[PDB]
This record gives structure tokens, C-alpha cells and sequence, in this order.
RNA sequence: CCGGACCAAGGAGUCUAACGCGUGCGCGAGUCAGGGGCUCGUCCGAAAGCCGCCGUGGCGCAAUGAAGGUGAAGGGCCCC
RNA sequence: UAGCGGCCCCCGGCGCGCCGGGCUCGGGUCUUCCCGGAGUCGGGUUGCUUGGGAAUGCAGCCCAAAGCGGGUGGUAAACU
RNA sequence: UCAGUAACGGCGAGUGAACAGGGAAGAGCCCAGCGCCGAAUCCCCGCCGCGCGUCGCGGCGUGGGAAAUGUGGCGUACGG
């Protein structure tokens, strides 16, 4: 079978494959369809923003990614509380809500917290009887500026020159990465044998 | 409330009392037939927190269940092949045995729908079980919006597809890492998935 | 600075505030109240003990506290679930030595 | 297309170019690598050293990104800001230095490969070469670790 | 059950014969403890004739 | 030695995946939208066009060690 | 055939108005109380299954719970 | 996409996922238990006022039955 130099290849078409064997000519059927769906959902829920409620603002969980931000799955139960907005009242209002997310810090709670804010104040509220109005928006904002919104709500989206100080010159970057790595590795032997000496 | 306490007393199997009572429901339970038709649940604290309620409609029906292995039924044992699949004597159900007293239970009440079920007895050879029907077409059910789901054409025999909460427990589904051979809904669904050759027009 | 934030050491990650919040009511799960407690203990002198619990304590009687953990362990499985089940036990045996006492 | 290819000129030839000798059989040797230890034991010996055989400890669940830790040389440092900001930095006489942030570039860990220009610089990362960090002080710069 | 556990019941009249002992084997037992005075009665009908069913247990 | 009595029509290195080398093209330390989305009901058009505030990602741009880890500047001319 | 072309019949939904029936109650702050699914979990063993490797999942038999507990934290165990 | 990767395998032939990241879609809820409320609850049968496309409403019933071996309302871990 092997001839002269090549590489040792493993395909899998072992198992009857040819029984299970996806084609896409049904692809572009299929974006025709996601899209007419999305211009049917859009009508139908005109004045609402045709692309679901507000999300929060989320970092990513991994070393990896954690320089990044992204849209989350909804707004803790601490931030609508924080804004001062009804946890069954946030989902009729277009404010996704997500009962199972923790805040371990405070800007991030406050970074969602100032989000909501925003969109509170550039929502349009329109009455539940349009003949009848009470603790809703007035005419001027409601019939003559309201607008469907296109993309995502609020889209999410992600230092001067000094003169190097000798305190900063005079820091020895490589070696203390050295010594922080020996001092984590070492922290519980050099406890351990600190507490025998004692004894 | 008096339901607390039969929840404790029930905990306490190795006590004299309840000893003396698995006994002699045991005995009972074993000179009656093995499909037999209940007029109350023996455990009415157990049956309503799987779901039975007081009313019209809920059926309690009692199933005994001979209790062992799977013996391989080849004649004379024989299982012509390859070594690995001699085995005639130590293999075991992938269902439970309360999955096949649901079933059972399903099969001559077929006009019934089973709701849950729950252990009773024990025996040396039968296992005893109590499922709880409920008849999908009594007013007392269809009426009431809170069990109106059960009479809905894609709730018939939930027992014979694994929807059952104990048929669920030999299906191996999950959330994490414990469960991946069902991350996609079912065994064959995640079989399928990932032995699918995807052949995109632009490859 | 003499001083950074690194990715590595005992004081490693990007520094932040840590906000304070009550505990979520799902970390409360699996606490003696005390009506269940009052219940349990209802039950437990209607029925009594297993027949492993009487056995066991028959070997704390005699101060085989070695021997009756590892009892208890080949009956429940788990040895920290056989340590507190000698615990219960040894209080048992002492409420029960006070009250003779008494 | 099958009008550019051999099988249009061997028809005629009674051999499809396989020979009359040998012929052309289903698998006169093996299935895939079959033999590679017994009759395929020169093949894999002097193409594919190293394949038989265990070496190392395992790791079970192995998620890949928390190793995760990008790489730039010093060769390349100066092309993360734009070039009006070397320019401007070097023609200007006080001691003020541009700040290359490597983080926000998508690197993690400074090498030293290379050589920098005489102009100093403040360069933040997660981690540092030795030679890296030696390097960037002897223009004149420093090394600003970030978490 | 809830009357005793709150004292604040004078009397509690138990059925000595119900299908499920479980249901009031128990029962008893918390009088006592809640030191509340406790008979048992001979007939599970009869308490039930009291509120115009077939069947009550206390 | 075996096949072939004769004539007509049919009749056998194909397709998919994976590699390797060679060659044509585009861009070039980068390159690639292929999955998705935006544009009138869409004969053609299930095509084509565009995304850049979709480059997530793949391959390449760094190797070595089993791993913890570490991680690629050379010269010329003067002084000691 | 093209045409936001015409005419006729029927079946609809979403909005706006009329009558009849049902319900007609919320939100913060403080104080006092209440708070959970058992022959189930878990352990041993056997058989199958999984990429899951001193046991990923499933089941049979034996043992068989707790409540500041229990489950998980991809190498068996004790302590934290 | 991760990824023919971590891992499995006479460690041979071969087999082989998941998390993160980008998208399509996007929606959340209900009991049992603990409690409070004179069983407040439900099925059937009649009569009347109705309404009536092939069946719902209100009342009455000195009309039956189910249900205290527990129906209904409030309330389910995001606490109540």
C-alpha cells in the first residue's frame, strides 16, 4: 500500500458513510426561507425593534477571550434592581432578563446598569388604548418619530505618551514573573515546613 | 402537615413497623394478579408529589414484576459467532424493571395515559410497583387547563418511548460532562449527528 | 511601579471590585429547620434504628470506635458519610447514658 | 475534466497501463497501513521514524485555551502602532516615550527575536522574554506587565 | 396534625382502622410529646357519619 | 495450451474524501468568507453583487521539551 | 404569456367601535415566620456501553443514607 | 469551528467527543411539600333567562356523586 515517502493518513469511510451524506443544495432554499421569516416577524411586531429584546453586555469566560465583550443571554436580577426596573415588568418592556446570572464585580454591574438607563430613556411607550393615554409618551414622540430599529439594539462592539520614570526603568520584568512562579509553586511546603521547625 | 411525617416514616424501611408492613403488603400483594386494579394508592404522599391528585380521572393500577436479569433467549444457548457475544447468563435490561411495569400497565389500559409510578413491595422474585393512569378524555381532565397536556395526541404512551421519569433514567440524558452520548437530544440523534458526512456546495 | 498586575502568582488576575451580595436562596438547600427537625425526631422514636445502627452501637458501647466505623463504612459506603453516622450515633449512646444517669 | 486525463489514451492498450505481468488486483498487499510492522517494516522505518510505540504522560480533558498565550518578536513590535507614531517619537528631543500596548493587539507574551530602533518605548504584556526585556531597556524602554 | 403541632386542639378522636396505618401511626404518638389528649375510636365510618362523608380518619 | 460459429446494440480506472509533488492564476507576511447576514416576487437568478463596524475561525508568521517551562543579532572601528 | 389588469362567489385572521359575562387588584421599606421529591442518592459487585482512561453512561443483585446536607470540580485515598 | 484534536486501541488495524468563540432561533413556566382560607373545588342530571354550525354562560335545585386517605385559590428556590 505506502509508496515511497507520503503521509500515514487515517480516513474514516469505514462505517457505510455513503447512507449518511449531507448535501447542501437546499442551502440557498433555506436563507430565502430565515429571510422571509424575518420580514414576516418584523411587520408583525412593527414599532418593536425586529431584533429582539436588549442584551447585556458580557465578557468571555477563558483566558483566551477574556479581552473581549459580547452580548449576554439577559440582565441579572441585581442590575434591573439597581435600575429600578420590575423583573416581570423587564420582558414586556423589550429587557431580556436572565435570573440565573451572578455579579462578582461592580463595573461590570454597572456598566449593564448605565445600559439599561440609556434604554430606558430612548424607549417610546405607547399606550395600551391609543384613545385613551395615561402614564405613557405624548403624541408629539409616538405618531410622528417612532421608528422600527434595523440591526441589534445598542450594538456592542469592542494612551498618551510619557516619559519612562527610573522607578519603571529600574523593574525587572522577566525575574519576578520567575520568582512569582517559584513563590505559587513553593507556598505550601515552605508553610509546612515553617510549622514542623516550630514544633 | 400529616404528609411530612409519611415521608419521614417511609424513610425508615429497617424499623420494626415498617418491616411488619412490607411484609405483610408483600404477602398480600402476591396472592392477587400480577396486572391488578388499585381503588387507592397505598402511598397517597408518594403518588401526589409524582403528580396524582384526588380527583376523577386518576386510575391507580398495582404491577408485579418478576425480578432478575435478562437471560439471552437463544435455544439451547447457543449464540453462533464470535466469543464476545457468548453470553447468555449475566446480561442485564438497559430498562429498569419499574420501566417494564409502566409498560405493562400501558399496554392492557390503552386507553388510559400513564402519568408516573412508584415502589410499593419487594420479594425475593417480584418486584411491586403502583402507576398512576389518568383518562384523557374524562371533562374532570380536559377541563382543567393545569392537565390538559396529557390529553394532547403526542402524549400517548409516554411509557413505551422513555418519557416516563423512570423510562428517562435509562436513557442517559443530561447537562455536562457526565452525558455527551445524548447531547443532542438522544443517543441515535448524537449517532446520527456525528456520522453524517457534511458536503457543503463550495467544499 | 514596583508592583504589577501578572497572570501568574499567588495574587495573579486582572485586578476588581468584588460585589458583596446575600447568598441566592438555591445555596440554602439541605438545612435542619426546626420543624423538620422536630419531625425527624417524632419519627425516630416511633420507629427506632436499623438493625446496622443497634450493631453499631453495640460497638461503641465496648469502645470499639475503630472496629464500628469501619462497620459502618462496608454498610453506607462512603467514609464521610460512615463518620457522621458514628457521630450520630455517639450522641445517641451519650443522651442515653445522661438520662440513666439521671 | 476526463478529457485531459490517461484514461483517454489508454484506450487500445490492452493493459490499462497496469501490466500483463503483475495486473492490476484488488489489494495485492494490504488494507491501509496493514503490515506496518511486518511485511511494510522498511516504509514505515525510513519515512516514518518515531510511529510505533508510547512516549509522555496523558491528560485527560485538555481544554486548549487556557494555554493559550500568542507570541511577537521584537522584529515586529513597531508595526502594532502606525507609523506616524515611530516618526513622531523619534524626532522628538525629550525623553517621552510611545506606549505599545501588545495585549490589544492580540499577543500575550513578547520575544526578543531581532532588533529594535533607538527610540523608547513603554511595551505592556502579559509576559516577557529574558532577552526581550533586556532589549527594550537597552533602547531606553520599559516593560509594563498586565494581567 | 397541624392543630396539635400548634396546641391548639383539646381533643383528637383517631379511626382505629385506616387502610394505610402510615396515615396516622404517627399521630399518637405527637399528642403525646404536645401533651394533647388522644383516643382511638372504634370505627373509621362512624367519624365519617360525623361530617356527612363515608370515610374520615380524625 | 485455453476463449473465439456469424452479425447488430450494450460493455469495464469512475465519483467523493484525504494527502504529496508539479504547473496556471490572484494577493502577498499575510491570505481565504467556504458558515451567516443585506440588497424588488426569484425567466435567466438555487446565479451574480456586497459585508469590513461579520476574519469567529483555518493555514502561515517559532521552535524545543515527556512535562513543569523556556524561547532565536551579527559585525566594523577606537579605549581599558 | 405580461399587467399593485377587470368582473362574480365563498372562507378567513390582525386592528377600531356595540352588547353580555368574569375578575377588578398593585409596588417599594421594616418586623415576624416558612422553606422541599428515599429502596432514591451513594457504596460493593456483575454484564453491556462510551473517547472517558483505578470504572463515561445504563441495568441486575447486595448494602443502603444525610440535612450548615447532597452532587460536580476528567487518576485511586485521607485531611483542609 | 474546535478537530481527525484530548482520549481509547492485540497503543496494531483502527476509533474519537466536549468546553470556550462566531452565527440561526430565542420564551419561559407549573406542581408536591410548608402554610392561610367554614371544600372556597370538580363531574353528572334537570328547569329557567339566554346564546346557539352542530355547544358555552348565570341562577336555582327541600337535585345525585367525587373529594378531609385532601379538591380549589395564594405560593415553588429568581425566595415565598
Amino acid at each position: 500500500a505506502p509508496s515511497r515517502n507520503g503521509m500515514i493518513l487515517k480516513p474514516h469511510f469505514h462505517k457505510d458513510w455513503q447512507q449518511r451524506v449531507d448535501t447542501w443544495f437546499n442551502q440557498p432554499a433555506r436563507k430565502i426561507r430565515r429571510r422571509k421569516a424575518r420580514q414576516a416577524k418584523a411587520r408583525r411586531i412593527a414599532p418593536r425593534p425586529a431584533s429582539g429584546p436588549i442584551r447585556p453586555i458580557v465578557r468571555c469566560p477563558t483566558v483566551r477571550y477574556h479581552t473581549k465583550v459580547r452580548a449576554g443571554r439577559g440582565f441579572s436580577l441585581e442590575e434591573l434592581r439597581v435600575a429600578g426596573i420590575h423583573k416581570k415588568v423587564a420582558r414586556t418592556i423589550g429587557i431580556s432578563v436572565d435570573p440565573r446570572r451572578r455579579n462578582k464585580s461592580t463595573e461590570s454591574l454597572q456598566a449593564n446598569v448605565q445600559r439599561l438607563k440609556e434604554y430606558r430613556s430612548k424607549l417610546i411607550l405607547f399606550p395600551r388604548k391609543p384613545s385613551a393615554p395615561k402614564k405613557g409618551d405624548s403624541s408629539a414622540e409616538e405618531l410622528k418619530l417612532a421608528t422600527q430599529l434595523t440591526g441589534p439594539v445598542m450594538p456592542i462592539r469592542n494612551e498618551k505618551a510619557r516619559v519612562i520614570t527610573e522607578e519603571e526603568k529600574n523593574f525587572k520584568a522577566f525575574a519576578s514573573l520567575r520568582m512569582a512562579r517559584a513563590n505559587a509553586r513553593l507556598f505550601g511546603i515552605r508553610a509546612k515546613r515553617a510549622k514542623e521547625a516550630a514544633e | 402537615g400529616a404528609y411530612k411525617y409519611i415521608q419521614e416514616l417511609w424513610r425508615k424501611k429497617q424499623s420494626d413497623v415498617m418491616r411488619f408492613l412490607l411484609r405483610v403488603r408483600c404477602w398480600q400483594y402476591r396472592q392477587l394478579s400480577a396486572l391488578h386494579r388499585a381503588p387507592r394508592p397505598t402511598r397517597p404522599d408518594k403518588a401526589r408529589r409524582l403528580g396524582y391528585k384526588a380527583k376523577q380521572g386518576y386510575v391507580i393500577y398495582r404491577i408485579r414484576v418478576r425480578r432478575g436479569g435478562r437471560k439471552r433467549p437463544v435455544p439451547k444457548g447457543a449464540t453462533y459467532g464470535k466469543p464476545v457475544h457468548h453470553g447468555v447468563n449475566q446480561l442485564k435490561f438497559a430498562r429498569s424493571l419499574q420501566s417494564v411495569a409502566e409498560e405493562r400497565a400501558g399496554r392492557h389500559c390503552g386507553a388510559l395515559r400513564v402519568l408516573n409510578s412508584y415502589w410499593v413491595g419487594e420479594d425475593s422474585t417480584y418486584k411491586f410497583f403502583e402507576v398512576i393512569l389518568i383518562d384523557p378524555f374524562h371533562k374532570a381532565i380536559r377541563r382543567n387547563p393545569d392537565t390538559q397536556w396529557i390529553t394532547k395526541p403526542v402524549h400517548k404512551h409516554r411509557e413505551m418511548r422513555g418519557l416516563t421519569s423512570a423510562g428517562r433514567k435509562s436513557r442517559g440524558l443530561g447537562k455536562g460532562h457526565k452525558f455527551h452520548h445524548t447531547i443532542g437530544g438522544s443517543r441515535r440523534a448524537a449517532w446520527r449527528r456525528r456520522n453524517t458526512l457534511q458536503l457543503h456546495r463550495y467544499r | 511601579a514596583l508592583r504589577y498586575p501578572m497572570a501568574v502568582g499567588l495574587n495573579k488576575g486582572h485586578k476588581v471590585t468584588k460585589n458583596v451580595s446575600k447568598p441566592r436562596h438555591s445555596r440554602r438547600r439541605g438545612r435542619l429547620t426546626k420543624h423538620t427537625k422536630f419531625v425527624r425526631d417524632m419519627i425516630r422514636e416511633v420507629c427506632g434504628f436499623a438493625p446496622y445502627e443497634r450493631r453499631a452501637m453495640e460497638l461503641l458501647k465496648v469502645s470499639k470506635d475503630k472496629r464500628a466505623l469501619k462497620f459502618i463504612k462496608k454498610r453506607v459506603g462512603t467514609h464521610i458519610r460512615a463518620k457522621r453516622k458514628r457521630e450520630e450515633l455517639s450522641n445517641v449512646l451519650a443522651a442515653m447514658r445522661k438520662a440513666a444517669a439521671k | 475534466p476526463s478529457r485531459l486525463r490517461k484514461t483517454r489514451k489508454l484506450r487500445g492498450h490492452v493493459s490499462h497501463g497496469h501490466g500483463r505481468i503483475g495486473k492490476h488486483r484488488k489489494h495485492p498487499g494490504g488494507r491501509g497501513n496493514a503490515g506496518g510492522m511486518h511485511h511494510h517494516r522498511i516504509n514505515f522505518d525510513k519515512y516514518h521514524p518515531g510511529y510505533f510505540g508510547k512516549v509522555g504522560m496523558r491528560h485527560y480533558h485538555l481544554k486548549r485555551n487556557q494555554s493559550f498565550c500568542p507570541t511577537v518578536n521584537l522584529d515586529k513590535l513597531w508595526t502594532l502602532v502606525s507609523e506616524q507614531t515611530r516618526v513622531n517619537a523619534a524626532k522628538n528631543k525629550t525623553g517621552v516615550a510611545p506606549i505599545i500596548d501588545v495585549v490589544r493587539s492580540g499577543y500575550y507574551k513578547v520575544l526578543g527575536k531581532g532588533k529594535l530602533p533607538k527610540q523608547p518605548v513603554i511595551v505592556k504584556a502579559k509576559f516577557f522574554s529574558r532577552r526581550a526585556e533586556e532589549k527594550i531597556k537597552g533602547v531606553g524602554g520599559a516593560c509594563v506587565l498586565v494581567a | 396534625t397541624t392543630l396539635v403541632e400548634n396546641k391548639k386542639a383539646q381533643l383528637v378522636v383517631i379511626a382505629h382502622d385506616v387502610d394505610p396505618i402510615e396515615l396516622v401511626v404517627f399521630l399518637p404518638a405527637l399528642c403525646r410529646k404536645m401533651g394533647v389528649p388522644y383516643c382511638i375510636i372504634k370505627g373509621k365510618a362512624r367519624l365519617g357519619h360525623l361530617v356527612h362523608r363515608k370515610t374520615c380518619t380524625t
